[PDB]
């Protein structure tokens, strides 16, 4: 076989890339799903296209998995990643038939990736942080062309307040962000304007009979996985809790009325039937500690958390409000409406903008979209390859000539000819030095993207390019599939 | 890469199947079930559930069309025809390349122009009985036999006029149809007030009762001082004799309350207090209530008590222990009709001059099914007419004008969207052509005559399905619902665009 | 029913085959013979004549098209494309009824309107060198390489301008094309006078004859002997070996008669006695007459002899005598040329300067043939342009304007003939579409641009076959022949009608 397996891997890559090659941009074409029962599905998202379809080649499965891992890590761009990986692996066919080794192709690809990273970081336009002006500009750019255009006025300020609720100050300046610790509260009913924000953890579980001192002006939460029983003949654990004198002790087991009285004797409030995804955020926002081994029990078993507790039964259901938490890293965000069919999408795009914001804290940079960045980096590579020599110059140039697939498909699924427009775009992108124009996705006409008003986060573009290059090198590094069939 | 051809072919096949159904002269379809049951129908709302559809995308079109026309219930066949014609017109240009996205842009622009044009051809008037009669006639002749629909038109329009409280639309519960199996169709009459499905056949039921009252009864002869209805505890001796006494005293201890209430309301049931029970009652209790003018009845339906609660006043709850005399349901007049075999209870002059019911009647299910869905379509169409204040001419008159307006608007749009609106305007003409074809006239000659008439005179002229001549469609009274046409445009454009935008059908 | 569909399919197939030849940017086709000879060309006439067509009705269409094109100058491929699109448009409506007679009446009405419109569109610009240069360029760039066409334009226009002096329509006989195989094809110009095909084996008779007289009369220096006596050299060999003699005396008598004519009418040994024979002549008497200044030549075909008669003069007969010098003619220069191994006789500066030949020096056979046919087509086009004295814009232009006139004239006609008028218009749309497609641009985009520009300009506008944008053919210099357009409309309508009128196919 030899290079036959390489060709097979990249052929599977190509035949899986062009499946979803058409469904990107603001004018994505629809796809047909024909399950073996007779049903038919309308679909615009290539992610669901790949998820529903079944494949048999390990290369295709690995690429689908990498597309997923990129999806739940950084958010969008999965279709772009698949398209780019397929394009590079397809243009590697020419060199793999030159009887020339995959290792030099790999080295050329890595050099090309490094140069593309450099030229993106060079071409990126800066943006301000903590300023609503270009935050709303980014909202108009990327957060639009979604189902949010009717509810952008609320999504924008929800995200803009939410940017300062999940910060970790570990090693630098607010560079750490965690994703699930934001207390999402999605509940239908009422008007959508009722959606708001709160600094603290919002727990949907509550005590059955709140006839006790539930709220105290300084909750010192203690976590415990033990189960509260009737008494010792276990009150011994309660007696040991009395030693450090806390006011709230969080458990994960039911509490009886007599158990309630035994607890309020120690003046501690327990909770039941709570979730681990709630307990972890409670501990994060309160900085508490869990311990039950008597030898380890010291003065460190009690950690002060919030400073104000409140319970409100909004619509005869048991809420629990824990406001003014010690650590504002797991805080409440509220969602209201009628159906969760769109509010979920609006939410997810808002935390996409959240990741945009945290990267802006890291690199406050935006790259011109609509194929502008792709052609800019292609020009950078092509002009860069002139000086460098060696047999690996051909793959270095071919990667650049391959990455222009994004504007090509943007033009293609718009009606306009993909040849003349691409040639004109290159023409006004080489000799024109300080322009970096792009192609309009709607009308299929060249337009300077500084005027149209479309931009993309630097980090998502960097992640897409890096994942595409790593996928290409991974599929070029596989020399045998055989461990069986 | 051309699965658009497959989709277009299947859509055209569906168009061919659902053709020959429009207008009063449409050919009925013959729905036979797998078991052997038969069904005759013409409307697409139920026809798009024709057991087998074969082609999957045809099933998709059927599903979306039904799900979206459930809000108006009159544009189904028209929707399918216009979808098929839009796809064919698009194909004539897709065959020569011409990527479908700009075709979609043209379709959207043409839809905007057509919606703008619709707002000035609609006529808004203080519609009266005759206008609703014409609307019901137009909606009924196109779903049932021509002569038969004439008698149903009156029973529909007067019922809707009685039901119409104010600007608020009607309610689905507020008009109810009834099923019965008389040998002859014997037209269909309108009954003010609720009509009860079943009743007890005791010889001493009071027929003529005025200013009566009513209460619902759940369980009265099974368990003593217990609301549970189940098997008898024969094994338990104390329970066995308790249930035997439940036959007598469990009903007597509240028959005494009923009779004292009826006496203290009117001497010895002077106004004739009436009762209703969920199930059968004790034969001795039945005799006593018949002799006391109480009219015991059984086989109560779950849809009766909640409808009559706000209709007959009070609350006729299932449970016993009437106690406070407030829950009793007033009835100005009650009658017992026993046509042929089955007996029926007519609750008239209740505490509502509304909530009337129809009396559709005829041969075995093969005909009464058509009666019921045709009268339902007529009621929904006249409900749309009662909701909006504007109505539009029918017989395809509006669509010829729409096509003319779009053609005149075609040069305004630049690019190939010009060609898209051309295709859309050409495809909107399918309904007049199909209407002319279904009556046996020449398909193109009638359309040419209609177009010439509308060009020389601004009147919205339409096709006449008895002579193949251009007819004014305003004086004749062939009006169609405005909202139906609007939803028709909205549905057809979106379905056509979605089907045109697909490619690379995949086996999931 | 089905024969019509078969004919439609065959005509569409022929149109698809011939599509990629219209326009100067069209791609040529290669004709390989069964023997192995290869011919590469693009002219519609030769493609239809030499193609190995399979479909019978396609062969019929080709035959009638070439037969009618033999009348006018050219325009065959456009005619075939228009026939194909006419048939497709007609079938588009015949599929839904529309007995073909209706479409035929629409076609004839549209033809009348188009002829009228072309009457009001023609340009009556006068005679000049530059317009005929443009006409030659238009007729030549559509047949051969661009630079070669630019070279040929000057020669063709100058030749026709020279022949124009008579002020009557004249061509064909008076302009001849000579064939030779020089390596360098750049050598191509007019040779005022006449060039003979080949000379004879003669050592330095005269070279530069200068002024001379021509008498021809098929000199018999190799006069027909008495070889034929009985079959061959039989036992009576003395017949064909000795009786074959006594005819050299006739040859010598002819030699003295030529001598008498020479030193009787010439007055000296100079003033060359130009004579040409259809058969061979012995070199001995040839050089004997050459030493006396007699220009003796042999082995020429008839056509050059009748050409000499109308240009210089002289009788023609193998056996002759001392005839009168009445038929004798004079030439200014009878210079003889030789290139490598073949000899050319340049009979120049003769009386009757109407006779003019053209020089072509193509390297191989097929290039020579292609240049010959391109020159012939250019000559026919310029002849037509001079004859009618009126030219029309090319690059479409007239097609789209006729389409607009027909479309605005559609409501004027009555009956269903509007369908035929619309089909005819959409068929005339094919030419600009084919030009745009062959250039490399998009069909509908270019068509929309052209029509939109024509909308508010009024002036004729056509396709610029290098950038695709609309262009006014008057300013650029693209011209067509009015008679060509007339014949195009007539023939396309006639053939399309004849194909549409058929209903059944039967063997015979
Ligand atoms: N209005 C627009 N005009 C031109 N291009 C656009 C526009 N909106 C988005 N794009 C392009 O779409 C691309 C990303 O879309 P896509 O990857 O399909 O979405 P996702 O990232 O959710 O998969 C970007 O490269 C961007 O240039
Ligand atoms: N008497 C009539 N004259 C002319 N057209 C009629 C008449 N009655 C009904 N129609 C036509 O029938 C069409 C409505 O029937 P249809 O849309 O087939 O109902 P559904 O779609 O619910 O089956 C209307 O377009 C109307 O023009
Ligand atoms: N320079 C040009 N630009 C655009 N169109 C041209 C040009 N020259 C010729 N044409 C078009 O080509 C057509 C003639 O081509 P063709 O049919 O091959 O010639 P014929 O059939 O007469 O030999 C004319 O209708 C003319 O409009």
């Amino acid at each position: 076989s030899g290079r036959k397996v390489q060709s097979g891997n990249i052929n599977a890559a190509k035949t899986i890339a062009d499946i979803i090659r058409t469904c990107l941009g603001p004018k994505s074409m629809m796809k047909m799903l024909l399950d073996p029962m007779g049903g038919i599905v309308m679909t615009n998202d290539g992610n669901a296209i790949l998820r529903e379809i079944q494949v048999q080649h390990p290369a295709a499965k690995s690429m689908i998995e990498i597309s997923r891992t990129q999806d739940e890590e950084v958010g969008d761009g999965t279709t772009s990643v698949i398209i780019l990986a397929g394009e590079m692996l397809s243009v590697a066919e020419h060199f793999l038939e030159q009887q020339m080794h995959p290792t030099v192709v790999i080295s050329a690809y890595r050099k090309a990736l490094d140069d593309m990273i450099s030229t993106l970081k060079k071409i990126s336009i800066p943006v301000d942080i903590s300023d609503s002006d270009m935050m709303l500009n980014i909202i108009n750019s990327s957060i639009t062309t979604k189902a949010i255009s009717r509810w952008s006025s609320l999504a924008c300020n929800i995200a803009l307040d939410a940017v300062k609720m999940v910060q970790f100050e570990e090693n630098g300046r607010k560079e750490i962000d965690i994703k699930k610790y934001a207390r999402v509260e999605k509940i239908p009913g009422g008007i959508i304007e009722d959606s708001c924000v709160l600094r603290g953890v919002m727990i949907n579980k509550d005590v059955t009979h709140p006839r006790m001192r539930r709220y105290i002006k300084n909750p010192r939460i203690v976590l415990l996985d033990s189960s509260l029983e009737y008494k010792k003949g276990i009150q011994q654990l309660c007696e040991d809790i009395i030693q450090l004198k806390p006011d709230v002790v969080i458990t994960e087991k039911g509490i009886s009325d007599l158990a309630q009285h035994y607890l309020m004797r120690a003046n501690i409030t327990a909770i039941r039937r709570v979730r681990k995804t709630d307990n972890n955020r409670i501990a994060r926002a309160c900085g508490a500690r869990i311990v039950s081994r008597p030898e380890e029990l010291r003065e460190d078993d009690v950690g002060t958390g919030a400073g104000l507790l409140e319970i409100k039964k909004i619509g005869d259901e048991y809420f629990t409000f824990i406001t003014d938490c010690k650590d504002p890293k797991a805080c409440t965000i509220l969602l209201r409406g009628a159906s969760k069919e769109i509010l979920s999408e609006v939410e997810r795009n808002l935390q996409d903008a959240m990741q945009v914001c945290r990267n802006v804290l890291l690199d406050p940079q935006l790259v011109p979209g609509g194929g502008a960045s792709e052609m800019a980096v292609a020009h950078a590579l092509t002009e860069k390859s002139k000086a460098m020599t060696g047999v690996e110059q051909w793959p270095y140039r071919a990667v650049a000539q391959a990455l222009e697939v994004i504007p090509r498909t943007l033009i293609q699924n718009c009606g306009a000819s993909t040849i003349r427009l691409l040639t004109s775009l290159r023409a006004k992108h080489t000799q024109e030095n300080c322009e970096t124009w792009g192609v309009n996705g709607e009308t299929g006409t060249l337009v300077d993207m500084k005027e149209l008003g479309i931009w993309e986060p630097l980090a998502v573009k960097l992640q897409t390019y890096k994942t595409a290059v790593e996928t290409a090198v991974l599929l070029l590094r596989i020399d045998d599939i055989v461990s069986g069939h | 890469q051309a699965a658009l051809a497959v989709n277009i072919s299947a859509a055209r096949g569906l168009q061919d199947v659902l053709r020959t159904n429009l207008g009063p002269k449409g050919t009925m379809k013959m729905l036979v079930s797998g078991a052997g049951d038969i069904k005759l129908t013409k409307d697409g709302n139920v026809l798009l559930h024709e057991m087998q559809i074969q082609h999957p995308t045809a099933s998709l079109i059927a599903k979306v069309a039904t799900a979206q026309d459930d809000i108006t219930g009159d544009g189904t066949t028209s929707n399918v025809l216009i979808i098929g014609e839009l796809l064919k017109q698009a194909d004539l240009y897709i065959s020569e390349g011409l990527h479908p996205r700009i075709i979609t842009e043209g379709f959207e622009a043409a839809k905007e122009k057509a919606l703008q044009f619709l707002e000035e051809v609609k006529v808004s008037r203080e519609m009266d009985r005759e206008t609703l009669i014409d609307v019901a006639r137009t909606s009924l002749r196109t779903k049932v036999h021509a002569e038969l629909a004439d008698v149903l038109t009156e029973a529909v329009v007067d019922s809707i006029l009685a039901i119409k409280k104010q600007d608020e639309p009607i309610d689905l519960f507020m008009i109810e149809i009834m099923e019965m199996k008389h040998k002859s169709e014997t037209d269909t009459s309108l009954i003010r007030g609720l009509v009860l499905d079943h009743g007890a056949r005791h010889p001493d039921m009071k027929k003529r009762v005025e200013d009566a009252y009513i209460l619902t009864c759940n369980v009265s002869l099974e368990y003593e001082k217990t609301e549970v209805n189940s098997g008898f505890f024969y094994k338990s001796a104390e329970e066995r004799e308790k249930l035997v006494k439940a036959e007598r005293k469990f009903i007597e201890d509240r028959v005494k309350k009923i009779i004292e209430l009826k006496r203290k309301v009117c001497g010895d049931s002077d106004k004739g207090f009436v009762v209703i029970n969920q199930k059968g009652i004790d034969p001795f209790s039945l005799d006593a209530l018949s002799k006391e003018g109480i009219v015991a009845l059984r086989r109560a339906k779950r849809r009766n008590m909640e409808r009559l609660t706000l209709a007959c006043g009070g609350v006729a709850l299932n449970s016993f222990d009437d106690l406070s005399p407030d829950c009793l349901g007033h009835a100005g007049l009650v009658y017992e009709y026993t046509l042929g075999e089955e007996k029926f209870t007519f609750i008239e002059k209740c505490n509502n001059p509304r909530s009337v019911t129809l009396l559709i009647k005829g041969p075995n299910k093969h005909t009464l099914t058509q009666i019921k869905d045709a009268v339902r379509d007529g009621l929904r169409a006249v409900k749309n007419a009662i909701d909006d204040g504007c109505v539009v001419p029918g017989a395809g008159a509006v669509e010829v004008a729409m096509a003319e307006a779009l053609i005149k608007h075609k040069p305004s749009v630049k690019g190939r969207a010009q060609l898209g609106v051309q295709a859309f305007a050409d495809a909107l003409l399918i309904i007049p052509k199909v209407l002319a074809q279904n009556s046996g006239f020449d398909l193109q000659e009638t359309l040419v005559k209609i177009q010439a008439e509308h060009s020389e005179s601004g009147q919205l002229v339409g096709v006449d399905l008895n002579t193949g001549e251009p007819m004014v469609a305003a004086e004749v009274g062939v009006w169609d619902n405005y909202c139906v046409k609007k939803q028709l445009l909205h549905s057809c454009t979106v379905i056509a665009t979605n089907i045109l935008l697909v490619d690379e059908i995949m086996r999931a």
